[PDB]
DNA sequence: GTAGATCATGGA
DNA sequence: CATGATCTAC
């Protein structure tokens, strides 16, 4: 694998991690019930990730959406390479990127 | 004693036209022994001795009435005017097939009335499904292969020329005169030997009728002409396969691919795992200039090599996919060749991906869906082409995937429309197809790709390859992925 | 006895059409010896086809060149008049693209000295002094030689896909070709026999004749 | 002692639907083929551009025997014995005639034949090429046939490579007339009407040498497919330095002297002893000067 | 002699969707193609400019063979044979006359190349819905827009035409283009010219084809390509021979050292009818009209 | 008497 | 259109 499919493989961990703990807050909040729904929350992260229509604006959702993931054990390990990643990379690139992420994900049994 | 005439498959200076000759007279020649067991029933007692590459011809008296004995037996005119070829089992070969090879002959060889003279119009009305089609074909009276003998032999002594014959486009395929001031010098030369093979060529090559899929077979009936010369490796060989071909029913001969041709002249082929299976031949296509050609004109020659994995994918191919269908309208028998297969066959003789060129021929070049529904009809198909694949299991996982996508994008509407609401699959499936086609270049097609997987809920088979289709999604090309995804919406069990 | 000379040849695009494809423009996948000895003696500058005969060659495919097909309003001698339209007819004609080959060449059986591979090394040696017309090609006038020069036995040092002559071959390449009719022309069969053999076998090698 | 001028010219960045192949149904064909790498070319034969100069010939007088009629679209012959001594057409591109193809000699004496002083290998374009088609409605509500054909084009440079014996010319001075046409080069016959293609050149690598082989056939490439650099090959570049292709017979001229000169190392290396020049025109007179000296054109 | 004027000619900045291809189910796709360093860039049919011009020829009130019907929307002949001597339009365009004296066909001395956009497609597209609660299949529907400057190449071969005096209409019909066909109901774009590169020389040889350039990817800015630039330092292009008009001007003229570039003595003129008229006089004389 | 040019000759 | 029978001129 290149560096570049590394740094990729990298950034969908991340993005699915910080997906675990958006859906883990969504749990504690949502507890009532027979079960907290899971493909309405997916749902919901694709219509917020389409509805970004600018680099400016996909990057501060993502970046916002990456820290209300929580520790994201795979950006500890990799600062600088992910962090110039979603700098530099155009943002369409990367929300194909998330998205594959999204639907790549698996809920913990 | 002497043989008077002798050929062999080892001759430094045959070309492949002239060993199909030699195999066309030797098929002629066994016919014609079993027909006449003794020597002294043929004219001039005329004998031959065939072996497995080479014949020879040993004969009293005159060489010209032998050789005309010979040469008017093997080329004969039946009542109802069809050419004859007593090579070819007559007997086994039923009135269609006969009717096809005869026309194939005279729009291939002898293209020319200078070489045919013409009777009249003979319309017969064979019944088939409680329906009486009325075949109309242009009789014959007389075809310069019957009476080549006079320009083998002298005028005067009536003995095989010494020299070399002038022959012509007619009995060497493509030996055309370029410069028609120059008729007398500028024509190709041959051995009478030779000449005779030339002669006897047509029997063993055989004709397949190459369907246009841009018009529509109704709006007009076909009329390029491919001709398969195959590569002789032994004359019993060649014989028994020629032989084994005239099972196929007429109907099969249809094609809309030279390779496809090529191959269903070695479909009937049994593969033996203990050899190493190895055959070539050659495809020629014949087709008019213009709507007002006179002739036929030849246009390209393709050569095949075929192998055993390419007979046995083939052999599948045939097996599994939807064979050619018979439209039966008034007094017409339009045949609707399958474009998958012969696709199919043309990608596994050019050595590529059975799939290479799926999109552009397949959805690019469909008028009203009549390419697009038989997707559906060759489901199974696809199916057993996938899985039976040589190599690259991964794209399979990504077929998977996306029809997971696909269940799930479909589910979602379906639960929203009630019953009778309900729209069926064919309108869901033409705008995803129509979607898919909006895609113009990577990042659109990509960001469509992406974001209908994730419209298809949560995809195991995505989440079990992660890494294997994530990379395989990031690095192919996006029209590889686009054709993929059509044959998967193919393949698409409800 | 001295060891055969040695040619490197790169040409873009080929046309070595086959003596019965007068109807359309096939073309064979080797360069035939008839082709090869003409490009010789003209690069040799000898108008004479029977100055050089009983030269022998042998050639070796350094890769397998692809087939394509272009179309060409060719013209004939079919009518008197030079403008009228029956002179012109569209054909196709196959080309190969990308021909890489190494020539050999060997003498021993010219009775006329300077024998043809002299020449060829003198003319190398002294391009100056070289008397020719024309531009060097292999195939037809239009198709230019790229590079052709003197090499080694191991120029590309790589696999060599040789010309065999084989009774049981494939390709019929003729030595000796007559641009009249067909009467003249010799034929020979050979095969393609993937050998990195650097030198030629036995069997690789042909001898320019004449058909008497 | 026989005098080459070898030439590889590469033509300006546009659209292209020069050549065309035999049609198929709406579609009109650009006819293609491998080159390097596999990869799929669009060509433009070599009639074509020698149609081309025969045609700039006849366009500035130049009296010429295959006189192209525009009115009727159809080739006259203005003698029907060809006459190299006196016609430009027959000295440069040579000609064939009816007893030519019955006979094996040269001769049967006025001559039977003659070869090309100038021979040109076909275009080729130095990008791959990419399906591109065109729509083609014709404007009406009265809907027929012979309507929405499909157009195929091409948005790439094309290079061609040409080589011709100086010497072999009946008239030495008639090499500087066919050096003008290849410079100003009218049309290469196409679909001028919607895809007008200027093929005057924008790149040059000239050798006059008097060595009957050069190695500067196809010296532009860049591949990575819908680009324009078109950079110099790395094998001529390498055949430079080798020792062959000597430096003091190259002639580089147009938009290519830019990016050689904008080269690390250049000042030292073996290809700055070339005729280079950024202007076509400075260094098309300096290669016609050298021409004209070493011909006694003077 | 020969005289050729050959030009490339820049639009003006607007949303364009004027080059629909064969449209794939509901949206209505733009053409579009690849271009400059492998981005997809929407192409105009140089048809579409013909068409224009010969409609110029039409209004204008010239002899034109093929006449359009405006209220029919149909093309009608006013002779079947085709007179290049008489009609504008024949001896212009040409014609080739193929069904089963006169010449049938005429090689026209306008040749035009297909019309680019300066900037690449980003992939912007309408929504258009009909309407009323009322809805059907053909209710709502999508179509490609484009936000970009076109530009096209085109030349003519003065001394091909049977009259010479017929190519200050082309002139002015290419300085006064009338609707490029496209979707004016929705999306009006101006064809008219706004910066032009002319060049009328004798000889054959044009280095002005497409010889504009974008600042920026997604910019309305237009700066001349530097390649042209080069090539007119260098001395390959005769500055006499060039006529530069438009809104490139200003920015020619804010380059440094630009009194001392050759590119200074060109005919350089901010407005593009004064440019149009100092080339058409020296037309006129150079053809003797 | 023989070679070059010309003309006939072909559908469902 | 390709090719041979025939017309025709030397």
């Amino acid at each position: 694998n290149s560096e570049e499919d590394k740094q990729y493989l990298i950034f969908i961990k991340v993005f699915q991690q910080a997906m675990k703990g958006n859906f883990a807050k969504i749990y504690a909040k949502t507890e009532e019930g027979k079960d907290p729904p899971i493909k309405k929350k997916v749902e919901r992260l694709r219509a917020e990730l389409n509805y970004c229509y600018d680099e400016l604006s996909f990057k501060e959702y993502l970046s916002d959406f990456l820290v209300r993931g929580g520790l994201n054990k795979y950006f500890n390990e990799h600062q600088e390479e992910i962090a110039l990643l979603i700098k530099k990379s155009p943002w369409q690139e990367i929300r194909i990127w998330s998205l594959l992420a999204i639907a790549s994900y698996k809920p913990k049994d | 004693t002497q043989p008077k005439i002798s050929l062999s498959l080892h001759a430094a200076d045959t070309t492949i036209m002239h060993r199909v000759g030699m195999t066309g007279l030797y098929m002629t020649l066994k016919r014609l022994e079993k027909q006449y067991p003794l020597s002294r029933q043929r004219g001039g007692h005329i004998s031959w001795f065939l072996t497995a590459d080479t014949i020879e011809l040993f004969w009293e008296g005159s060489d010209f009435i032998a050789l005309s004995w010979l040469i008017n037996e093997s080329f004969q005119l039946d009542d109802t005017g069809l050419i004859h070829l007593v090579g070819l089992d007559n007997d086994r070969i039923d009135l269609r097939q006969k009717i096809h090879i005869h026309e194939g002959i005279c729009g291939v060889f002898l293209r020319l009335n200078k070489f045919y003279q013409a009777g009249e119009i003979i319309n017969t009305e064979l019944r088939f499904e409680e329906k009486q089609v009325e075949y109309q074909y242009k009789s014959l009276t007389w075809y310069a292969h019957q009476t080549f003998a006079e320009k083998l032999c002298e005028a005067d002594t009536q003995q095989l020329r010494h020299d070399y014959i002038q022959i012509t486009s007619w009995l060497y395929l493509g030996g055309i005169v370029r410069h028609a001031r120059t008729q007398n010098t500028t024509k190709l030369e041959e051995k009478p030997e030779y000449a005779l093979a030339l002669l006897f060529v047509p029997v063993v090559c055989h004709y397949c009728l190459l369907h246009i899929p841009s018009e529509d077979l109704k709006e007009r009936k076909p009329h390029r002409y491919l001709v398969v010369i195959p590569e002789i490796k032994d004359f019993e060989d060649a014989s028994q396969r020629r032989w084994r071909l005239q099972q196929l029913e007429t109907k099969q001969f249809h094609v809309s691919s030279l390779g496809e041709a090529g191959l269903l002249y070695y479909s009937l082929d049994d593969i033996q795992p203990e050899v190493a299976y190895y055959q070539a031949c050659q495809v020629w296509l014949y087709e008019k200039t213009n709507k007002a050609s006179r002739q036929r004109t030849l246009m390209s020659i393709e050569e095949i090599k075929i192998d055993k994995n390419i007979l046995i994918t083939y052999q599948q191919v045939q097996k599994y996919f939807k064979t050619n269908y018979q439209i039966i309208k008034y007094k017409q028998i339009f045949i609707k060749v399958n474009p998958i297969r012969s696709l199919i066959a043309d990608n596994l003789v050019k050595g590529i991906h059975w799939w290479s060129n799926f999109w552009e021929k397949l959805v690019i070049e469909d008028s009203k869906e009549y390419l697009f529904n038989q997707l559906f009809s060759n489901r199974e198909g696809f199916i057993i082409m996938a899985e039976n694949s040589e190599e690259d299991k991964q794209y399979l996982i990504f077929i998977k995937v996306f029809q997971q996508a696909m269940k799930g994008n479909f589910a979602k509407i379906y639960a929203k429309t009630e019953e009778g609401k309900d729209p069926p699959i064919k309108k869901k499936v033409e705008r995803l197809r129509a979607e898919l086609n909006y895609c113009y270049d990577e990042l659109s097609f990509k960001e469509y790709l992406s974001d209908f997987l994730v419209r298809g809920g949560l995809n195991k088979y995505f989440n079990e390859h992660q890494e294997e289709i994530a990379l395989l999604i990031k690095k192919s090309p996006w029209q590889e992925i686009r054709i993929w995804s059509l044959l998967a919406i193919a393949s698409y069990k409800p | 006895m001295i060891a055969p000379l040695i040619l490197y040849l790169d040409v873009p695009f080929t046309t070595f059409r086959e003596s019965h494809a007068r109807e359309m423009g096939k073309t064979y996948p080797v360069p035939p010896p008839a082709t090869v000895y003409g490009m010789l003696l003209s690069l040799v500058g000898e108008t004479n086809v029977y100055r050089h005969c009983g030269v022998e060659l042998a050639i070796a495919m350094l890769s397998s060149p692809k087939k394509s097909r272009i179309l060409r309003q060719m013209r004939r001698f079919k009518n008197a008049d030079f403008s009228h339209p029956e002179n012109v007819i569209p054909c196709y004609q196959e080309i190969l693209s990308n021909l890489k080959c190494l020539i050999w060449v060997r003498s021993d059986e010219e009775k006329i000295q300077p024998s043809l591979r002299e020449r060829i090394q003198l003319a190398f040696d002294h391009p100056e002094l070289v008397r020719r017309f024309g531009c060097l090609f292999l195939g037809e006038s239009d198709q230019l030689i790229k590079t052709i020069k003197l090499a080694r036995e191991d120029y590309l040092e790589g696999v060599r896909q040789w010309a065999i002559r084989d009774n049981r071959g494939r390709l019929t390449l003729p030595y000796w070709v007559d641009h009249v009719g067909s009467r003249n022309t010799r034929f020979l069969r050979y095969r393609i026999e993937e050998m990195d053999r650097l030198s030629p076998p036995d069997l690789a090698w042909t001898m320019v004749q004449s058909p008497i | 002692p026989n005098y080459y001028l070898y030439g590889t010219v590469l033509t300006r960045y546009g659209l292209a639907s020069l050549n065309h192949d035999i049609r198929r149904g709406n579609k009109t064909i650009l006819q293609k083929g491998y080159w390097n790498n596999g990869k799929i070319h669009s060509f433009v034969g070599s009639s074509a551009i020698r149609w081309a100069l025969r045609f700039y010939l006849q366009k500035q007088g130049y009296l010429v025997n295959r006189v192209w009629d525009e009115e009727e679209h159809i080739n006259r012959l203005t003698s029907e014995d060809f006459d190299p001594e006196k016609f430009y057409d027959d000295d440069i591109f040579g000609f064939a005639l009816l007893e030519s193809a019955e006979t094996e000699e040269d001769t049967s004496s006025t001559p039977n034949q003659r070869m090309g002083a100038l021979g040109m290998n076909m275009a080729v374009s130095l990008t791959p090429y990419d399906g591109a088609v065109k729509l083609g409605a014709k404007s009406g509500r009265e809907k027929d046939s012979t309507s929405l054909h499909f157009t195929e084009y091409h948005a790439t440079r094309y290079q061609y490579y040409f080589g011709i014996d100086a010497t072999h010319l009946k008239d030495f001075s008639r090499i500087l007339p066919m050096i003008d046409g290849i410079m100003n080069l009218p049309k290469v016959g196409g679909s001028s009407n919607i895809f007008n293609y200027p093929f005057c050149p924008d790149s040059l690598v000239f050798q006059w040498t008097n060595h009957f082989a050069s190695y500067i056939s196809y010296c532009f490439e860049y591949c990575d497919p819908k680009s324009k650099e078109a950079k110099l090959s790395q094998e001529f570049i390498d055949e430079v330095e080798c020792g062959q292709i000597d430096p003091s017979k190259l002639w580089i001229g147009g938009t290519i002297v830019k990016d050689l000169q904008q080269l690390d190392n250049f000042e030292s290396s073996p290809l700055n002893k070339a005729h280079i020049y950024r202007n076509r025109n400075e260094m098309i007179e300096a290669l016609k000067t050298v021409i004209k000296r070493d011909l006694g054109l003077e």
